């Protein structure tokens, strides 16, 4: 069933409005609704806290403060703590201070606004510059990795580019917002929540209530989008419903209103990237030194692994003999930044694409050939390594980009554009190719595990369950196909069940594009156990060997006879053969050292490339994407239709990131863009008009489930080509370096146009 | 107070105690959990629902819609898009076949939009769906699905609702309204409700003394007049757009980017004017075209030129008990050209909106009406700039030399949509754009084909 | 009930569903003595 | 469990086989989606099997 | 642990009335309740 | 109509709209799921709850108790048996330590009875828990538990309720009652409610026009009179039992096996008589002791001998507007002896109830009062038997020779409790019993010690 | 600590278990075989009156 383009497991329920998300679950009539009261100060000690007006507000039942937390006050996914209610001080505008539980979601928001708090303000750190000056940071000092000797290499270089540039963060904008529900269950609790990481909810809720993990169960059937924004930010809501429910004795629900969602939760880290890069006279790179400043917010959250991953991708798609990276993770009094599709990858890679573009303009060379010259060598003495010393034995960029360039008509189209610009004084068109090389596997190695539990009922139907959470990427259809392929039956006989910590334990977040890679293996591991049992049983019964029992298409065949899978299953049941099995998988070959920056943190690399064409208006900066052509490597895809679907959606989200999405804080640190009316994701018509996406169909060299590759995050970096294209257009307006910044909003494009034009 | 309406085919009678409650909440509390709440602010489309009355059928946002507004109407939500016997609507099946959903959450609103469009056979997708946001799919597969569904006979079961109906005040005539408002000068008038419902959902305000204008058919008419067209205050932006397509394409093109289709179907021009926002898109356009406005208090009736209605930021020439009754447009204005500038093209608020109308005496500039929104506390003509323009020749260099006079006309502010330098610079650029356009040159990014 | 798998089986048949679409949970009974080995079937069927 | 102490006995068997205190072992509701194709609890075979 | 005279897993819950049985479970406000109409004849065809 | 009471330490005020709802339903509907429903008929104890007031505290069946009855009282359910800080009551810990529970379902009711007994330091366990059935444990371990907790200081938190309070008609005086009943002859008078609640819970009836007699202190008095004791109708079987321990041990011993302690605590003699059931246990006894009954209608007041009150099965000498107000007992009757025969000793309905009173003139039989319940459609003296007995000698054989007359006095029924033959034979056996007992012989199975 | 380390070392901590009573076999119709694994025994002495 693998390889077929089947629909999402829930397509029919989506389209008729029958699929439930968390706030659609029916709950008992005595269910409480909660809301947080928030800090209005970027940094201050709390000096007084009058909640009387809160308690008196209509419909309110209980109000809570850090003092009321019966045990842990900690929602952080990292060793350093991050309170759920402020403990005496506040560190950003929006930190939750107290917690209201009322008989309705409105009554709760309303009461949440009536507290009288007095603060004792403190100077706040809101910009990279401030944080650098104050030495405000995480990990007590920068992290540097070096391969070879850059200074030496740069000093002796025929060509060189120095440059600096900002990269803004991004808001997830999942359509369903954060939400959770807790139900007291004699002694323990059940939590339903909308989270990519139910085992961590389990962990955190346990610690907040004072309970062993085995008294807290967490189910999660589906999320309306996650993108990383729910890897950990789910912790606060879950902890608050459980604590509220232990206190009032009743089920409690919390869902954020968009405004609060955007004010309280984290976002992709914005970066400042300084570079120096040099090359040979022929074009081969000689070295590259990068410095990365990342704005992490008031608490560590997932900044560590995010920044490491940026460092890991500072090479982009290119072999670099000498390369150095200095990564500062700066703490500021703002939203605690977190995971987002790509997890550091894109910042790191964008770093190198800008650089190499700059270098190219510098030597008057076409960026595409410069790039094509410096990709890692194809596979098949001494294989090239990355700057962290991992052999790159699977790079097909060369073959791939060539094939994209021709199907996309690149060369000709580049000429038509030059001509066209030379006849136009108000508009300008741009076109650019950008490649991708993205490593797969969490970099905290022990996270690379997954389990599954499969059950066969005596009528032959099957219930599949695994540790990954479905947030729209098609994980559950892929696992159903795997299971149906391995057991030899039609998918329709296989039903997925809600992710549930009491069924597969100790799972890792679904993320790092490792959801299908690992759960597929776990699922296959469980089905093969079952199928082993069934063959064993048919063999002994029909006297033959087990390897000769054959499962295919709903039928079972041995010694010249055949039966329907259900008859075999009923006979195994009567013969007393267990029809239930768990499955497990741990990715092999990984090993690396963070501090030294050496090893094999990835099992393999996903590749792809995009060519984007855009136009801009030299008067205002207004602009849009006319055409995009993509060729992306998803190995032997488990489901090409779901894969094409991820590539298109990720392309649009990356370009969104580097064009219209902009986050803005004011002088006091308040988020000014905190609603869809002021934070703008791509809308329907921003879609490219011509949008070609194709898959590069070559099995993975590594032994991954059916030789596929993860396709969830890698393709988000293809959006860089849109930004590179806006830059091409700006560059077409004058002889000067446009120095285009990200996000390239219309204001920003205009500013770049003018630098190019020499008009300042 | 009791209202009646058809719900997914079934008659429903409801006792309204809070007239301000939104449709989206009533529905979710009744258990029709398929209509989703994505922003509660009009921006995402996730709560989209389909209404139908004698003007026909349209998709609108249930979060912006209060209940009294649907009285006598037929309401269809996602749970009622399928046939009674379970057949999926062509648009449903197509979304399955083309993978038009991934997370599922925006799905119902896309399906309702798509269904309503199919019902009237409308095919302008980019505009019909601007206001349904999807973060997952990149939109392409939804276009494919709309395109495959278009070749399918309309659902019969949706059309059958056409046969239907055939405290808080609900006037039926301009007269009843005029009377009552005169007695309750302090009342809250609600038309489309697209500005007002955000006072309740987001500011968490509470409005007592309320009247709904959507049911005065006479307040919502377009009338041909001897010297122009008279447009009622209750005419919706969608309806104004449809009318303008002929005589005022430039205003029509402008209204294309006004909010979303969903909002356009219930927002009113009268409302855009009464709200008095310096970033409204209506006012600049109408001022450049020289429209006039008609106020009304009981039986009394004033009548100034539109620009004179706005005094200061947040303050209008409006008297206790007086309301907006209509606006009048010339039969023609071929010099009008409207420019809107924002971060995103669709469903965004303008950083700057510039409307220009120059009349010529061959090569020479006779009259010049130039209006801007967002450049000031109030929509206003650029007097110094207009003045220095008359008599001069209509060439780019003469306009170029007058530009600095705009910095005299306006002192724009900085905010999250744009910096003052940028808004200034863009007001200026609109001028250059205008000459270039009229002079036959390529200028609009939106008209470039791949 | 003392026999959730049978409840599963009988409800599924009453509803035209494969077994994998019916889940039965049961945390404790206040007494069975054999009387709930099967007479639980009617109530469950009826509720389903 | 119908009062006969089945759950406590299984708690004891597990804590004895893993080497740990019973208090670390928690019993969860009988559920056909966790252990399938079970027989009635009866014939006094609940704890033996 | 086998061999020790330990209390029923739910002793405390039983004794404080915290233990839930089927009819104690919380359920949505819209839950219906069912009841059967029974035959008053030991053996008969039903005619109306 | 509003009532108030203390619930598990907390003050509660409730709007009664249906006065017939049982305490058990109000509770489970408030989420106090700990009180269980095991039969909904008074037999199982599983719904036992603890009430308190001036007379003190007792355990009663919540399923038989309608709301109005608990006005002004303190109520304690299983969820409030533990202390506010969570410390378990000595009875709860003892149940855990001695394995007094298995499935758990009868555990609450047992704990509440047990807690009530503990509060007044009562130790007659067999009688105190008769009305709590447990199908799982065999009862043994529950006895060990009661014993073990008896040596423990009473729970302080439970006694603090003492300090408390210090549609349907609720009379405070017999006068108020008489007046009103007289006006509503057709009303339904509810005392203990132990026979009436079965009309609503099982027969599924609905009773309009209702009055509760449990709040008429003056109807529930025991007055010493010149020629006997005057027992108010509202006196509870428990209380009547306590009084009788002295002057009428035989009646006391009988009332021991009248229902259960939980029902005794609220059921009334007036009610046992007004119900008029031929299987009542009160009547036969009282008749054997020749008591009298007093009816009342406004200010009027009849007064016949008890047996005369019963005409036919299901029919009594009661007038429209007339109600039972009391019964009068002689100061003594050492001849009284009461026999109850059922399938099980505790908490069972009589197959036959035999009450015998013989007065002697040394060896000769002077007077003979012989009564039976369950031998006929009505409780009645055995005339022909009584007769033939006078003047004869008091020896076993004389009685042996008169037995047959019983087959003339009655012609018993057959039903699920017993066959006619058996009933008959048993009435006769009661007669042999009486001589044998008075002659000092061992006759009672319940007095045999192991 | 053993379990945390097993977790870090990526060793699955979940498991199913199954048991089928052995030595059983019999024929209802002929009324012959071994339908039971073993017999339980006891005795009581009761005194009544
Ligand atoms: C998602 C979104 C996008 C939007 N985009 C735009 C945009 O692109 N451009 C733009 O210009 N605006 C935009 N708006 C707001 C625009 O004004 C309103 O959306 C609409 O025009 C107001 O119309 P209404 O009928 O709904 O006014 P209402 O909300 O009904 O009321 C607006 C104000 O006018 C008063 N009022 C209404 N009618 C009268 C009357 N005739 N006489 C006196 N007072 C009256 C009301 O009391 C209230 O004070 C947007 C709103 C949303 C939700
Ligand atoms: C579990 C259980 C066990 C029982 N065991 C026995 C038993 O062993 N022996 C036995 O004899 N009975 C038994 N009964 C029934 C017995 O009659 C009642 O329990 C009780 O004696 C009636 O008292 P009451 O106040 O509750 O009557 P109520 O239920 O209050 O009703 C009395 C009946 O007479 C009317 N009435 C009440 N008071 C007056 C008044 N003063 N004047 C005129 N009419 C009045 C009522 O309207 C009703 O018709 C048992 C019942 C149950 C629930
Ligand atoms: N439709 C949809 N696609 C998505 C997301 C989502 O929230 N919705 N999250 C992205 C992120 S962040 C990851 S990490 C992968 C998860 O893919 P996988 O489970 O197959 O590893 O989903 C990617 N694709
Ligand atoms: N307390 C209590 N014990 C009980 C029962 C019960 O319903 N309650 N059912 C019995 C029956 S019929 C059987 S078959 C066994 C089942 O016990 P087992 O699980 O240990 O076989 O418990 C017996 N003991
Ligand atoms: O971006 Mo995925 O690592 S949550
Ligand atoms: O009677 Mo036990 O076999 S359920
Ligand atoms: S909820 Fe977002 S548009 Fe209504
Ligand atoms: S499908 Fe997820 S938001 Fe559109
Ligand atoms: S339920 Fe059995 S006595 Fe009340
Ligand atoms: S323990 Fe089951 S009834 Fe008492
Ligand atoms: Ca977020």
């Amino acid at each position: 069933s693998v390889g077929k383009p089947l629909p999402h497991d829930s397509a029919r329920a989506h389209v008729t409005g029958q699929a439930r998300y968390l706030d659609d679950l029916p709950c008992p009539a005595n269910t409480l609704h909660l809301a947080f009261g928030l800090s209005t100060e970027a940094s201050a000690a709390i000096t007084g806290l009058d909640l009387e007006p809160v308690r008196e507000s209509p419909g309110v039942i209980a109000v809570f403060t850090a003092a009321d937390l019966p045990h842990d006050n900690d929602a952080s996914p990292a060793p350093s703590p991050e309170p759920v209610l402020a403990t005496g001080e506040v560190h950003f505008v929006g930190q939750p201070i107290f917690l209201v539980a009322a008989t309705s979601h409105r009554a709760a928001r309303i009461a949440a606004r009536k507290a009288r708090i007095t603060y004792a303000p403190r100077p706040a750190i809101l910009t990279l510059d401030q944080a650098l000056a104050a030495d405000s940071r995480f990990e007590g000092g920068p992290v540097i990795w070096a391969r070879g000797d850059v200074e030496t290499a740069l000093a002796g270089a025929a060509h060189l580019a120095e440059g600096c540039f900002e990269i803004g963060g991004q808001e997830h904008f999942y359509l369903e917002g954060q939400a959770a529900l807790a139900l007291p269950a004699e002694g323990g609790v059940v939590i339903h929540c909308s989270s990519q990481h139910p085992s961590e909810i389990q962990h955190k809720v346990a610690h907040a209530l004072g309970l062993a993990f085995h008294d807290v169960r967490v189910e999660m059937r589906r999320m309306g989008g996650g993108f990383g924004g729910k890897e950990s930010q789910g912790n606060h809501l879950a902890i608050a419903c459980a604590v509220a429910a232990r206190a009032t004795g009743r089920p409690c629900k919390m869902r954020y209103d968009r405004d609060d969602d955007m004010v309280i939760t984290g976002k992709r880290h914005d970066f400042r990237i300084r570079y120096r890069i040099g090359a040979d006279a022929s074009g081969k790179l000689l070295g590259a030194d990068f410095v990365h400043l990342a704005r992490c917010g008031w608490s560590a959250d997932l900044s560590l692994p995010v920044c490491d991953r940026a460092m890991l991708h500072a090479d982009g798609s290119y072999f670099v003999p000498a390369l150095r990276i200095e990564s500062h993770r700066l703490r500021t009094n703002t939203q605690s930044n977190t995971a987002f599709r790509g997890f550091g990858g894109p910042q790191g890679a964008l770093g190198m694409e800008r650089a190499i573009e700059h270098l190219a303009r510098g030597m008057g060379r076409d960026p595409a050939e410069l790039r094509a010259l410096n990709f890692y060598d194809p596979p098949e003495k001494k294989t090239q390594t990355t700057h962290y010393g991992q052999e790159v034995a699977d790079c097909v960029l060369g073959e791939l980009v060539t094939r994209l360039q021709k199907s996309a008509n690149f060369t000709t189209r580049r000429a038509e554009i030059a001509a066209w610009n030379s006849t136009n004084r108000t508009l300008a068109r741009g076109i650019a190719l950008s490649p991708v090389k993205f490593g797969i596997s969490f970099t905290l190695t022990h996270l690379n595990q997954a389990g599954a539990l499969v059950q066969i009922y005596t009528d032959g139907s099957v219930a599949l369950n695994h540790g990954g959470t479905e947030m729209g990427q098609g994980l559950h259809a892929k696992m159903v196909q795997v299971a149906a392929a391995v057991l030899g039956i039609d998918p329709v006989q296989v039903r997925i069940t809600a992710t549930d910590t009491s069924k597969v334990p100790n799972t890792s977040a679904t993320a790092a594009s490792s959801g299908a890679d690992m759960n597929g293996m776990a699922v296959k591991d469980a089905c093969e156990t079952l199928r082993g049992r069934l063959a064993g049983f048919v063999a002994a019964r029909e006297g033959c060997a087990a390897r000769d029992v054959i499962f295919d298409a709903g039928q079972v065949q041995a010694s010249g006879k055949s039966w329907r899978f259900a008859e075999i299953v009923a006979a195994a049941y009567m013969a007393r053969i267990s029809l239930s099995a768990t499955g497990f998988y741990a990715t092999p070959k990984l090993s690396w050292d963070r501090l030294r920056g050496q090893g094999r943190p990835f099992l393999y690399f996903a590749y792809g490339a995009a060519i984007t064409e855009v136009v801009i208006d030299r008067l205002t900066g207004e602009n849009r994407i006319l055409r995009t052509d993509i060729l992306h490597d998803a190995g032997a895809s488990l489901n090409p239709a779901l894969d094409i679907g991820q590539i298109e959606g990720a392309y649009v989200q990356g370009a969104g990131w580097l064009t219209t999405e902009e986050l803005v804080w004011d002088h006091c640190g308040r988020l000014m863009t905190h609603a869809p009316s002021t934070y703008k994701i791509p809308a329907f018509s921003d879609r490219p008009r011509i949008f070609n996406v194709a898959l590069w169909d070559q099995p993975n060299r590594e032994e991954t489930i059916f030789r596929s590759k993860a396709v969830g995050e890698p393709p988000f970096l293809l959006g860089i080509s849109a930004f590179l294209a806006l830059h091409d257009a700006c560059a077409a307006c004058g002889p000067h370096w446009p120095d285009l910044q990200a996000p390239a909003t219309p204001e920003a494009v205009l500013a770049a146009v003018r630098r190019a034009e020499g008009r300042a | 107070m009791e209202i009646a309406f058809l719900l997914n085919g079934e008659t429903r009678r409801v006792r309204i105690e809070d007239p301000t409650q939104s449709l989206l909440e009533l529905l979710r509390a009744e258990g029709l959990t398929g209509t989703k709440e994505g922003c509660n602010e009009g921006d995402c489309g996730a709560c989209t629902v389909m209404i139908r009355d004698a003007a026909g059928s349209r998709a609108v946002n249930a979060c912006l819609m209060m209940l009294p507004q649907i009285a006598g109407k037929a309401l269809r939500t996602i749970e009622g898009i399928a046939a009674p016997d379970g057949r999926l609507h062509p648009v449903q099946q197509a979304m399955i076949d083309h993978h038009g959903s991934q997370c599922g959450f925006c799905t119902p609103g896309f399906i309702v939009s798509m269904a309503a469009a199919h019902d009237r056979d409308r095919k302008d997708y980019d505009d019909l769906l601007a206001g349904n946001l999807c973060r997952c799919t990149g939109y392409a597969p939804i276009l494919r699905a709309a395109e495959a569904a278009a070749g399918e006979p309309p659902a019969d079961w949706l059309q059958a609702d056409a046969a239907f109906t055939l405290p808080a005040f609900l006037p039926e005539t301009s007269d009843a309204l005029a009377d009552w408002y005169l007695a309750h000068p302090e009342a809250t008038l609600i038309a489309g409700g697209t500005d007002v419902s955000l006072w309740v959902t987001k500011a968490l305000r509470d409005l007592p003394e309320v009247a709904f204008l959507s049911h005065c058919k006479d307040l919502a008419q377009i009338r041909e007049t001897p010297d122009g067209y008279g447009i009622g205050a209750g005419v919706t932006i969608a309806a104004l757009r449809a009318f303008a397509e002929g005589p005022h394409p430039a205003l029509a093109g402008l209204l294309r980017r006004f909010a979303s289709e969903q909002v356009r179907q219930v927002a009113t021009i009268g409302g855009n004017i009464a709200n008095g926002s310096p970033i409204g898109d209506g006012p600049p356009a109408l001022i450049a075209m020289g429209a006039s406005l008609t106020l009304r208090r009981g039986q009394e009736r004033r009548r100034m030129p539109l620009e004179d209605f706005f005094l200061e930021y947040r303050k209008q020439d409006r008297r206790p008990g007086e309301f907006v009754e209509s606006v009048t447009l010339p039969k023609s204005a071929p010099g009008l050209r409207c420019y809107k500038l924002s971060k995103r093209f669709d469903q965004d608020i303008s950083a700057v909106c510039g409307c220009l109308n120059l009349t010529l005496k061959g090569s020479k500039i006779e009259t010049a009406r130039i209006a801007f929104g967002g450049m000031a506390g109030v929509p206003k003509r650029a007097a110094a700039f207009e003045a220095a323009l008359i008599g001069q020749d209509f060439r780019e260099d003469t306009i170029a030399a007058a530009l600095p006079l705009l910095a005299q006309d306006f002192t724009p502010l900085s905010d999250m949509r744009a910096s003052a330098a940028y808004r200034m610079n863009a007001a200026q650029a609109m001028a250059l754009r205008y000459v270039r356009e009229l002079s036959g040159e390529a200028v609009a990014v939106l008209e470039v084909m791949p």
